[PDB]
């Protein structure tokens, strides 16, 4: 399964339940049951994915039960779905800037801008309200500056930019 | 099955992406079958009719399996395991615009990827891996390279 890979600002504004919580056959989808410590927007006890990573299901890495994880997802039919293309990190893998993010910032550019993650060739803005997200480019990985310290946010009219 | 129990396997393209000319498809599918066969004792041959090992094809939305593809980003492409009917095979989402190039969505990279879980590999937690899931390669084209952390998955498979 290959993804376009979510900046958190995407993640958070496209998800319909972003929250942090705990993890605790011939079947299409798997499950997680999850225990929910805080929700940061949807205002929950499991998370369904499909069953193999091939076709996009998130696995689980982290033997720890009381490891906290940020988890950004849809629901659809009362189900909370992910897959590999969500955002989901562990909280403390964050950087302090992302946590607020989550908390407050992140909301302020869903309206207004996009956050274009640079995947292309020349790779070109189509709007002023665009950022380019240009992480994997410039450090190969989509953890980079952009990512853990820069929201896309309405500067005027017209014209988003990256912020801090 | 976490591996193919044989060495000589058949693959199909069995339809088009509107996005590219039918030889440019042949030349990515291939190029990128090349890169696991010369790490591998593995050898790929192409069918044209019936059901081949790895049945490999282009669409959108409900295509036909469990797993409906999301429009143009979030998920490009999905593939199946080693196996029978379905298992083995790969859609790639024609939401998508796939390029011969890095203008648009590289087919040969998403292909090798694909094909990666085709043999039996899972995902990677290195972003320098080609089974790592996010479409992390467009940099490295010119050259490309198989990650020694996609070498050491390979081999253990197929030696
Ligand atoms: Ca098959
Ligand atoms: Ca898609
Ligand atoms: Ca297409
Ligand atoms: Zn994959
Ligand atoms: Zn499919």
């Amino acid at each position: 399964c290959t993804c376009v890979p979510p900046h958190p600002q995407t993640a958070f504004c496209n998800s319909d339940l972003v929250i942090r919580a705990k993890f605790v056959q011939t079947t299409l989808y798997q499950r997680y049951e999850i225990k929910m410590t805080k929700m940061y927007k949807g205002f929950i006890r499991f998370v369904y994915t499909p069953a193999m990573e091939s076709v996009c299901g998130y696995f689980h890495r982290s033997h720890n039960r009381s490891e906290e994880f940020l988890i950004a997802g849809k629901l659809q039919d009362g189900l909370l779905h992910i897959t590999t293309c969500s955002f989901v990190a562990p909280w403390n893998s964050l950087s302090l800037a992302q946590r607020r993010g989550f908390t407050k910032t992140y909301t302020v550019g869903c309206e207004e801008c996009t956050v274009f993650p640079c995947l292309s060739i020349p790779c070109k803005l189509q709007s002023g309200t665009h950022c380019l997200w240009t992480d994997q480019l410039l450090q190969g990985s989509e953890k980079g500056f952009q990512s853990r310290h820069l929201a896309c946010l309405p500067r005027e009219p017209g014209l988003c930019t990256w912020q801090s | 099955m976490p591996k193919w129990r044989k060495t000589h396997l058949t693959y199909r393209i069995v339809n088009y992406t509107p996005d590219l000319p039918r030889d440019a498809v042949d030349s990515a599918i291939e190029k990128a079958l090349k890169v696991w066969e010369e790490v591998t004792p593995l050898t790929f041959s192409r069918l044209y009719e019936g059901e081949a090992d790895i049945m490999i094809s282009f669409a959108v939305k409900e295509h036909g399996d469990f797993y409906s593809f999301d429009g143009p980003g979030h998920s490009l492409a999905h593939a199946y395991p080693p196996g029978p009917g379905l298992y083995g095979d790969i859609h790639f989402d024609d939401d998508e615009k796939w390029t011969e190039d890095a203008s648009g969505t590289n087919l040969f990279l998403v292909a090798a990827h694909e094909l990666g879980h085709s043999l039996g590999l899972f995902h990677s937690a290195n972003t320098e891996a080609l089974m790592y899931p996010l479409y992390n390669s467009f940099t490295e084209l010119a050259q490309f390279r198989l990650s020694q952390d996609d070498v050491n998955g390979i081999q253990s498979l197929y030696g």
